[PDB]
RNA sequence: UGCGCAGAUACCGGGAGGAACGCCGAUGGCGAAGGCAGCCACCUGGUCCACCCGUGACGCUGAGGCGCGAAAGCGUGGGGAGCAAACCGGAUUAGAUACCCGGGUAGUCCACGCCCUAAACGAUGCGCGCUAGGUCUCUGGGUCUCCUGGGGGCCGAAGCUAACGCGU
């Protein structure tokens, strides 16, 4: 799955300051981690639709957070995008 | 890794040569699959509740291991290959849920 | 009639290898006794079912028996 | 011509018939009777009377082979399943034990429309 | 009708193969719906509770679109035990193109691709806020006769309804 080790590695990579766990950046990072885990899981297991729902919703939430960061401070949006390689 | 329990039931007719053979065969398989053995319980001769392979008894082995998860299934395959090995069941270890405590 | 949990000690509901205790939860036949007769909780029965089935695959507890009566 | 003197008596009891087999302790049969073996032909075969007379015919056929001790196995439900046992007891055969081994599936095979 | 002297049925032993999981089993659980019951392991989605830690309105709905979608049915290749449309018989009957009985092909199962319906039902769209309680239950937490969340039920305040009824 996704152990707390990998998790904290990601949170700590994207934290806007130490002790930050709820940044929009940290959020879209974590989201995109599970997104890629799920998509790789769905390259095989194509016939598993009930998880595929999970993925649709995840991309939804990711795009809402990104659409927020775009509106508020676009510079950090471009930094995040360029760091994760999205869009 | 995770920590599992390997139950193995084999034919209760083996002399010392064959039993030592099947057992060190299980050792070798576990080595090849990367299983660190934390403890072992050799129960041995036990009357089965029903005939298995027409044999009314079974020789019981219980292992507690820690090993890579993605290698569990393959491991079980490798175990069931032996003729003398009759039951293979690997279970993920669990906390001993008490009742009537 | 007394219930099984009532007349029993502190036992591990998850241990599939303990036949001496599990055999207390089967009927005359190999069936699993309802919670009305076992005195277990919803969760407790849910766990017992699985551990009994695991033990049945090991040849430790039977799948079914024969009724000696009638 | 065998002299088993002890064995098994199987009561197969359906709603359309009751038939009795009598075997040695290893399961191999000796003699048997049924609802049609005695005179009855139609629905009258599944009656408990026919169960009695079938049981007794088979028990007398067991006497000549020397049967005294008998273990009774019972498969099925139906009229005269009990009546066949009660006939088996007063048959002069000492009944060692009685078991119900009626085969029930674990929901494996789809039954006929009649049974759903 | 059918099967049985080429020895069936009933019984014991060995073997093959397909399908479905008895008891647990619930008035129970999970899921967005369709739906999901042997067991083990792997991958994997949702959801709930406690802490009050982080972001700072990022929210709700949602025409189009896209994905899912019981059964039946369609295509190719498998498979094929039991059941079983069509169909072949036997009965019943005024007739029997049926209910009942003996058979039996598709199909029911697998893979991959179609099809997109339904009493697809809670015949009750989604989200939030407010409005007595009592009782049964599933599952968390707690200073654990109880208190406090989240589901599933039954009575019922205020109120609503044509009425039946609905009623945190
Ligand atoms: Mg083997
Ligand atoms: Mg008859
Ligand atoms: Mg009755
Ligand atoms: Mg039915
Ligand atoms: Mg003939
Ligand atoms: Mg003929
Ligand atoms: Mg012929
Ligand atoms: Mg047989
Ligand atoms: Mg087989
Ligand atoms: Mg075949
Ligand atoms: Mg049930
Ligand atoms: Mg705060
Ligand atoms: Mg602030
Ligand atoms: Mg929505
Ligand atoms: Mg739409
Ligand atoms: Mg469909
Ligand atoms: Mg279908
Ligand atoms: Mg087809
Ligand atoms: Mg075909
Ligand atoms: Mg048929
Ligand atoms: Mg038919
Ligand atoms: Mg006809
Ligand atoms: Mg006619
Ligand atoms: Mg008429
Ligand atoms: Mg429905
Ligand atoms: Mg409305
Ligand atoms: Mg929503
Ligand atoms: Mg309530
Ligand atoms: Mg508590
Ligand atoms: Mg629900
Ligand atoms: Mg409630
Ligand atoms: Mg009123
Ligand atoms: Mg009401
Ligand atoms: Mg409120």
């Amino acid at each position: 799955p996704i152990t707390k080790e990998e998790k904290q590695k990601v949170i700590q990579e994207f934290a806007r300051f130490p002790g930050d766990t709820g940044s929009t950046e940290v959020q879209v990072a974590l989201l995109t981690l599970r997104i890629n885990r799920l998509s790789e899981h769905l390259k095989v297991h194509k016939k598993d639709h009930h998880s595929h729902r999970g993925l649709l919703m995840m991309v939804g939430q990711r795009r809402r957070l990104l659409r927020y960061l775009q509106r508020e401070d676009p510079e950090r949006y471009r930094a995040l995008i360029e760091k994760l390689g999205i869009r | 890794m995770r920590r599992y329990e390997v139950n193995i039931v084999l034919n209760p007719n083996l002399d010392q040569s064959q039993l030592a053979l099947e057992k060190e065969i299980i050792q070798r398989a576990l080595e090849n699959y990367g299983a660190r053995v934390e403890k072992v319980e050799e129960l041995g001769l036990r009357r089965l509740a029903y005939p298995i392979a027409k044999d009314p008894q079974g020789y019981f082995l219980w292992y507690q291991v820690e090993m890579p998860e993605d290698r569990v299934n393959d491991l079980a395959r490798e175990l069931r290959i032996r003729d003398n090995v009759r039951r293979v069941m690997v279970v993920k270890s669990q906390e001993p849920f008490l009742a009537n405590a | 009639k007394a219930k099984v949990k009532a007349t029993l000690g502190e036992f591990d509901l998850r241990d599939y290898r303990n036949v001496e205790v599990l055999k207390r939860f089967l009927s005359e036949t190999g069936k699993i006794l309802p919670r009305r007769r076992t005195g277990l909780s919803a969760k407790e029965q849910r766990i017992l079912a699985k551990t009994i089935k695991r033990a049945r695959i090991l040849g430790l507890l039977p799948f079914t028996e024969k009724l000696v009566r009638k | 011509k065998r002299q088993v003197a002890s064995g098994r008596a199987y009561i197969h009891a359906s709603y359309n018939n009751t038939i009795v087999t009598i075997t040695d302790p290893d399961g191999n049969p000796i003699t048997w009777s049924s609802g049609g073996v005695i005179g009855y032909k139609g629905s009258r075969k599944g009656t408990p009377y026919a169960a009695q007379l079938a049981a007794l015919d088979a028990a007398k056929k067991a006497m000549a082979y020397g049967m005294q001790s008998v273990d009774v196995i019972v498969r099925g439900t139906g009229a005269g399943r009990e009546q066949a046992i009660r006939a088996l007891q007063a048959s002069g055969l000492q009944v060692k034990s009685i078991v119900d081994d009626t085969p029930v599936p674990h929901n494996g095979c789809r039954p006929k429309k009649k049974f759903r």
